[PDB]
């Protein structure tokens, strides 16, 4: 039972700071892929940014240069800082643990902006 | 709600204890360890579940509920919730509300 | 954006505003278990010829156990009957002699179960 | 003949009462009541009816 | 010799449920595609009883925009039965519908319609772009700012 | 709107004896050819019943007046009516019987049944101005002088007519229980044709269910409608009521007894016991038979 513990959200207002985090617990097969995704209330699951083992960050033209995504090789772990956050940013958002067959889906955390 | 016999959405959607319970029930105040002052969302609940737990049943599923008629297939919508919500542990809540 | 609020009153009052109450097709001559009209229980039906006042919806035997009613959805009258039921006696000469047993099931019929029936019961396993 | 006809009446009637339950009948119990405080109102039939 | 060991009993596989077959019925029609709804000053209710309503149509109907409850689990009310109902239908505001749920403010949940802390009962909603909506602006529709 | 009527002067009470009468059936329960015993509230065997004339020619001059007193409703009550002329309409149940507390209206006009529990403010003298038409006279129209206002209505209830046409000896007994019993006012009735009996005949009949009501007030008194079919602004010599009240009815109050009750074959109640009425009966009770061997 491959377990993520994403933590760090909630209320901000317009300008604000967040940085969330994913912890993945259980087998998380080495050569793993950890992904962020957005969905606001009647939307579909919005690429947010990737992460792989090479280190390479993948981030989407929704968020351009605003968010950015931080490893942790030791414990494996991942945070993302949210930064110059904006309404349009209202979304429940999930992480993706590709691993190396079963992949894994989020329990989410919610990220409100608005003033 | 963490007694033999007892009901609610932790005695019948989280911890089950049985009627023949040799054991204790422990608690104290966490408001000094457990809350931050943006607010500890770190524990989660949940409030839908299909059917109530067996006793001492731990259920980590995170399978989105369907509330209404139509499937939901693994994604949030109309009639379709995930199961945890987070809660607001703040040092100025009331005692009924505090960690 | 058009609002609707229905308030409830749940009080120590008799209801007005009831739900919708589920039915399902009426099983004759068979072992189920029934609800008529909120009254529950388990046994077989039966077209019965008697003639119950239309007030009256149950059948009341000597003692206490209700033995006729009437179908709300069809007016038919319907007896019911206990799901059948009695003892198993093992008739068995001595061990020491033969592992061989015969089994009497008490006051039953040989349906319900080298069958002898007997008004004891219905004998299954001694030649008669 | 009557007084074993009578023995066998008295055994059903006794079936009806409540015998400090709050019903006679076990699935009026089981269904308006929770297990851990519907075994204390069906310990009452049991004991009344053995 | 001979020895009652076990007691043989026929049991029972499948469950019959019999009723009155279901007839009256509540007036939710009159409610929900009523043709006019009066101002947010004066509200419609509309009393509800002796008669059966179906929630299902509503709930699983999907033709409104809210479903809140409170009090009651929204899946239970064809359970539940009532003394009375009173329903009470608006046009309102879109952004002013959070107003409708108890413990909460704001013009209207402080002026015009007051939900007192502790409802058991459900507030459902929809949006009549296409029903209330004209294309000179529909003003028939009144609403207070001040009180004393 | 209501029309005064003239002072009622408090006629003394008539009493009248109540032969085996008011057993109604308890349960829906069919019971064939066995005894059952029922603790439930029934009238009393060989009671006292209070009989009222529906008109009253009393005084020297030869006035007519309706005797329709307010009576108490203690825990149930057996109304019954002797008549042949439908001049008995309905009745009006509650405590206060004005727009403080609710009340309860039943009346039968020519077609249906009218029952409702409003806020009414019931006048002195509720009665129907009830007239025939000029060229049929095969119905009688009505005119409801009941009550002035109603206000918060809680129940609407219409059927089919509790009281049946009687449009010259063919009195009819109409035969009712009320009972206000955890919030539901049910009610049980009987009718039967008589013949020549002033009083209440001597028989049984059982009287069936009619009708189970959840309107959940308080009653505690209550009065009968009738109907004025002379003109209240011109009374006449005589003639003009309906030969000066030969129609009656009778009100007795429902108490709690034992009754033992015999439901023949054919599902009816054909006979009773009380079993406080006399030592046999109680024997009987407790043989649980009809019959005491020596
Ligand atoms: C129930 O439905 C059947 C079929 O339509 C009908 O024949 C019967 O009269 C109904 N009974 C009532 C009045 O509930
Ligand atoms: C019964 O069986 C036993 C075997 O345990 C044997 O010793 C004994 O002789 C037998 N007796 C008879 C009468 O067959
Ligand atoms: C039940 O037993 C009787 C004998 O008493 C027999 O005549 C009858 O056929 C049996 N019933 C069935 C269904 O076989
Ligand atoms: C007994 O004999 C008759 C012939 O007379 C035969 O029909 C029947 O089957 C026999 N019964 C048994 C149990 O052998
Ligand atoms: C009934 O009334 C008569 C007088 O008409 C009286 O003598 C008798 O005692 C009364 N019976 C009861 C039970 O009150
Ligand atoms: C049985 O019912 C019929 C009417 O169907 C009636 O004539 C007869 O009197 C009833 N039996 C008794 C004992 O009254």
């Amino acid at each position: 039972q491959v377990q993520l513990q994403e933590s760090g959200g909630g209320l901000v207002q317009a300008g604000g700071s967040l940085r969330l985090s994913c912890a993945a617990s259980g087998s998380i097969f080495s050569p793993n892929t950890m992904g962020w995704f957005r969905q606001a209330l009647g939307k579909q699951r919005e690429m947010v940014a990737v992460i792989s083992s090479i280190a390479s960050t993948q981030y989407a033209n929704f968020v351009k240069g605003r968010f950015t995504i931080t490893r942790d090789n030791t414990k494996n772990t991942v945070h993302l800082q949210m930064n110059s956050l904006i309404p349009e940013d209202t979304a429940v958002y999930y992480c993706y643990a590709v691993d190396k067959s079963q992949d894994y889906w989020g329990q989410g955390t919610q990220v409100t902006v608005s003033s | 709600q963490i007694a033999p016999g007892q009901t609610g959405k932790i005695a019948d959607y989280n911890y089950k204890l049985p009627d023949d319970f040799t054991g204790c029930v422990i608690a104290w105040n966490s408001n000094n360890l457990d809350s931050k002052v943006g607010g500890n969302y770190n524990y989660l609940y949940r409030l839908f579940r299909k059917s109530n737990l067996k006793p001492f049943e731990r259920d980590i599923s995170t399978e989105i509920y369907q509330a209404g008629s139509t499937p939901c297939n693994g994604v949030e919508g109309f009639n379709c919730y995930f199961p945890l919500q987070s809660y607001g542990f703040q040092p100025t809540n009331g005692v009924g509300y505090q960690p | 954006y058009r609002v609707v609020v229905l308030s409830f009153e749940l009080l120590h009052a008799p209801a007005t505003v009831c739900g919708p109450k589920k039915s399902t097709n009426l099983v004759k001559n068979k072992c189920v278990n029934f609800n008529f009209n909120g009254l529950t229980g388990t046994g077989v039906l039966t077209e019965s010829n008697k003639k119950f006042l239309p007030f009256q919806q149950f059948g009341r035997d000597i003692a206490d156990t209700t033995d006729a009613v009437r179908d709300p959805q069809t007016l038919e009258i319907l007896d019911i009957t206990p799901c059948s039921f009695g003892g198993v006696s093992v008739i068995t000469p001595g061990t020491n002699t033969s592992n061989q047993v015969a089994v009497l099931y008490q006051g039953v019929n040989c349906t319900e179960v080298n069958v002898f029936q007997t008004r004891a019961g219905c004998l299954i396993g001694a030649e008669h | 003949v009557n007084q074993n006809a009578q023995a066998l009446n008295t055994l059903v009637k006794q079936l009806s009462s409540n015998f400090g339950a709050i019903s006679s009948v076990l699935n009026d119990i089981l269904s308006r009541l929770d297990p851990p405080e519907a075994e204390v109102q069906i310990d009452r039939l049991i004991t009344g009816r053995l | 010799g001979i020895y009652q060991t076990s007691n043989f009993r026929v049991q029972p596989t499948e469950s019959i449920v019999r009723f009155p077959n279901i007839t009256n019925l509540c007036p939710f029609g009159e409610v929900f595609n009523a043709t006019r709804f009066a101002s947010v000053y004066a509200w419609n209710r509309k009393r509800i009883s002796n008669c059966v309503a179906d929630y299902s149509v509503l709930y699983n109907s999907a033709s409104f925009s809210t479903f809140k409850c409170y009090g009651v689990s929204p899946t239970k009310l064809n359970d539940l039965c009532f003394t009375n109902v009173y329903a009470d239908s608006f046009v309102i505001r879109g952004d002013e519908v959070r107003q409708i749920a108890p413990g909460q403010t704001g013009k209207i949940a402080d002026y015009n319609y007051k939900l007192p802390d502790d409802f058991t009962g459900c507030v459902i909603a929809w949006n009549s772009n296409n029903l209330d909506s004209k294309v000179g602006g529909n003003y028939n529709y009144l609403y207070r700012l001040f009180r004393k | 709107q209501c029309v005064n009527l003239t002072t009622r002067t408090q006629l003394p009470p008539a009493y009248t004896n109540s032969f085996t009468r008011g057993v109604y059936y308890p349960d829906k329960v069919f019971r064939s050819s066995v005894l059952h015993s029922t603790q439930d509230l029934f009238l009393p065997f060989f009671s006292n019943v209070t009989w009222f004339h529906a008109i009253h020619v009393s005084g020297t001059n030869g006035t007519k007046r309706f005797d329709n007193p307010v009576l108490p409703f203690n825990d149930g009550v057996y109304f019954a009516s002797t008549e042949k002329s439908n001049i008995i309409r309905g009745w009006i149940f509650g405590t206060t019987l004005d727009s403080k507390t609710q009340s309860l209206l039943i009346v039968n006009n020519a077609t249906n049944v009218v029952i409702k529990v409003c806020e009414f403010q019931f006048c002195n003298d509720p009665f129907l101005g009830v007239y025939y038409h000029k060229n049929n006279k095969s119905w009688m129209e009505s005119e409801f002088r009941v009550y002035s206002s109603a206000n918060n209505c809680t129940f609407e209830y219409v059927s089919q007519p509790f009281l049946m046409d009687l449009e010259g000896n063919f009195k009819n007994l109409r035969e009712f229980v009320f009972k206000n019993i955890d919030g539901y006012f049910k009610i049980y009735s009987k009718h039967t044709p008589i013949n020549l009996v002033r009083d209440l005949p001597q028989g049984f009949s059982a009287l069936e269910p009619l009708v189970d009501l959840p309107i959940g007030i308080n009653i505690t008194r209550f009065q009968t409608l009738l109907a004025l079919h002379r003109s209240y602004l011109t009374p006449g010599d005589s003639s003009s009521g309906w030969t000066a009240g030969a129609a009656a009815y009778y009100v007795g109050y429902l108490q709690p007894r034992t009754f033992l009750l015999k439901y023949n074959e054919n599902g009816t109640i054909t006979d009773a016991v009380d079993c406080a009425l006399d030592p046999l009966s109680e024997t009987k009770c407790t043989l649980k038979s009809f019959t005491v061997e020596k």
